[PDB]
């Protein structure tokens, strides 16, 4: 029967570090050291009633009464220096390797029926087109959710260290790439291959990401809000007394390569997360009802050894690299 | 009697909880159960303030 | 009226207890409750303590715990016009006359 | 039937920066850079008690008591340099687009829709009037509250920033400029196209504001007062030693257009907010009992596809613009 494990982990492979940001001068760009980062700071907010109150209350009196007594409230914003007006992003990328190695697992048939599907897989086809897919995400700038909207020069630098220092380097343009295609390039490729490789196991890869965005004097930049529990209900990540994104707030855009969810309307790229859930749309495409959700297609493809198309068994391999716990009670 | 059931990972979340308006503790704890949408989630039984009323774990009883 | 004990009864606690209290950091909104328990002049300290403290009465202890007790119950905004809101005015107003009066014989 | 999404977000399109200050003389007012920026102090104010007295008028033995009892406190003010009589406001502008696009929303229909709809009302007629208003706001001087009240003269300078470089700058006269009255002008046409092209999605835009006010010399400037949270009772708003003024503060006064409020028009333009509340004025205009509310209008166009009146639908345009949280 090979009944799953009750118990099933994978450990994340792609884990980036964090992002530290800064602010310079476009002319600048060729040489950004010694830059000093943006400091979070507290400002007053007036606000006002805005919510939609409900019909049980429709007396014109209480509406005025609420202007009377305002609803002060403390938030937090940063914006880059008095004189900047492009900001900079410097976040680190390591590929780990064995995305198919379990970490843990009860049974050793299971794992051993896992490596072995794993390592068919590979034989069959490489990783090259998750490689490729990552490319472009790493490429552009989709890792940003705000900031990149609104930007008039977008340009990524991609670093390559192998012994600590800059062994191979690339520049590309976000704006230029388009958001919701996918084109091939030379330096796509050859990242995609070092990608590969470093998944294979044929050697540590390190990437230094930095991206210059050109945003206005005096803007005000979006970091990754933090949580809370005049008190302050808006606190912004900080570290070092400077701003940056959450690790896995990276990460997680970073894997939007999935893009064959049955929905197919204009949504684009989507996360690679369990049930296709989605926070923005409020929907969770490839539903279980459908052959397509990934504990169904896993169970199938190793209990009854079923092969999915290409398409479910590339999302089944990034799942899988993503790293999670699977399995039941 | 108003009760928020919530679900989460660890017992120590902040995840928003259906109301039941049960009359006990015992039928909200009965219909958590039975309606459990997840395996390894931690139920967690709040009233209509932010008090935690109760809790229980994926592999251990309930608790209070 | 057993706030206003309660209350009364951890200030005569304090001042029975501790020796005096000198200065402390956040004075901007404390300067009004360090006037509720007030020790005795140091023997070498100067005069210009307590001529101070003497030409000066205790009323904003009064509008703190007014406030204090505002912030710590709650209340509806659509009830402020109601007949439950007048009675607790005016209980909070009879409280806050006997607990500036009881405070008012202190100093002098 | 349709129903509507219960979480509902709309991103806030033209949203400025902090406004940076600065003194100088008219005369140097070419030599903008390099105006020292003005610092916020301390200085302590005295002041009896002026509160209105209770119901129950008290003896005056209690009132002569205040009076040996003053109340201290200490304020900040911030003044111009000891030799300054123009006041310097520089602050930029973006315009990101997408207004009608949502954020976020629940139900793929209600945002098919609302697409929808936006498109057939961008195609029957453009941004133009909304441009239009937006460019009187900014060529006037309404982002100061009081700060231009008492002003010898105001002059405003519009420029256009394009890859880095000043693309096509504007000067314009906040005093000739009717306050309660739009009038149209070749380059207040210019603006409200570059406007209504950048909102559009035509490129990108920027616009760096700056304003230049004679006030006097040694005058007290009005920044915007923080929260209290050194029994400092006032404190002023202070970004790098520099004085300055919020950001919603500013798109606020950029945003004071909408004037066709169910009232008279008795008093200037009020900003588009919900229930067209109105801190100043104490009152709140479209109130909910009649049908010119947002949320109703908003849901008649959408439910029913009612389109309201040319007004009605420009609010409507104008609310979305804005941003905010709607449905539940």
């Amino acid at each position: 029967i090979l009944s799953t494990a009750s118990v099933l982990a994978f450990e994340r492979k792609l884990d980036p570090s964090d992002a530290l940001m800064s602010a310079g001068a476009w002319a600048q760009r060729d040489a950004s050291q010694e830059w000093p980062a943006v400091t979070v700071r507290e400002k007053s907010v007036r606000g006002t009633i805005s919510n939609r109150l409900k019909t049980k209350d429709r007396d014109p009196a209480k509406l005025d009464a609420s202007i009377q007594s305002p609803n002060l409230q403390t938030v937090d914003v940063a914006n880059l220096p008095s004189d900047a007006d492009t900001l900079k992003v410097r976040f680190t990328l390591r590929v780990l390797g064995g995305a198919g190695t379990p970490s843990a697992c009860n049974d050793a048939a299971y794992r051993d029926k896992l490596l072995q599907t794993v390592a068919t897989y590979v034989n069959d086809q490489g990783f090259a087109e998750l490689a490729r897919r990552y490319a472009h995400n790493l490429a552009n700038a989709r890792f940003l959710w705000r900031n990149r909207v609104g930007a008039e020069a977008v340009e990524v630098r991609i670093n390559h260290i192998r012994q600590g220092e800059v062994a191979r380097a690339w520049r590309f343009d976000a704006l230029a790439i388009g958001l919701r295609d996918f084109k091939a390039d030379a330096e796509l490729d050859a990242l995609a291959e070092l990608i590969a490789s470093g998944l294979s196991g044929s050697g540590h890869v390190l990437l230094e990401v930095v991206a210059f965005a050109r945003i206005g004097d005096g803007q005000e930049v979006f970091p990754s809000q933090e949580l809370i529990l005049g008190q302050k209900s808006k606190t912004l990540y900080s570290v070092r007394d400077a701003a940056a994104i959450h690790s896995q707030k990276i990460g997680n855009a970073l894997r939007t390569i999935d893009t064959w969810y049955p929905d197919e309307d204009g949504l684009g790229p989507i996360a690679v997360e369990p049930y296709g859930s989605v926070t923005s749309q409020g929907k969770a495409y490839r539903q279980p009802k459908q052959k397509l959700d990934f504990y169904t297609l896993l169970d199938n493809w190793v209990l009854r050894d079923e092969a999915p198309a290409v398409e479910q068994q590339h999302y089944v391999i990034a799942n899988l690299i993503r790293g999670g716990v699977f399995g039941e009670a | 009697s108003t009760y928020i059931i919530k679900e989460v990972q660890n017992i120590n979340s902040d995840r928003e909880g259906v109301k039941v308006e049960t009359t006990s503790l015992t039928s909200a704890k009965r219909i958590a159960s039975k309606n459990q949408f997840f395996h390894g989630t931690v139920l967690r039984i709040e009233s209509e303030s932010g008090n935690w009323l109760a809790y229980k774990e994926d592999g251990k009883r309930w608790i209070e | 009226a057993q706030i206003c004990d309660e209350a009364l009864q951890y200030a005569a606690r304090l001042r029975e207890l501790e020796p005096g209290w000198s200065a402390t950091p956040g004075c901007q909104l404390h300067d009004a409750e360090q006037l509720w328990l007030d020790p005795l002049r140091a023997q070498t300290d100067e005069t210009f303590l307590q001529r101070r403290l003497r030409g000066d009465w205790p009323a904003e202890v009064g509008n703190r715990f007014a406030n204090w007790l505002n912030r710590a119950v709650s209340s509806d905004s659509q009830i402020l016009g109601s007949p439950e809101a007048a009675q607790w005015s005016q209980e909070l107003s009879k409280e806050l006359t006997m607990f500036k009066e009881i405070l008012e014989d202190e100093r002098d």
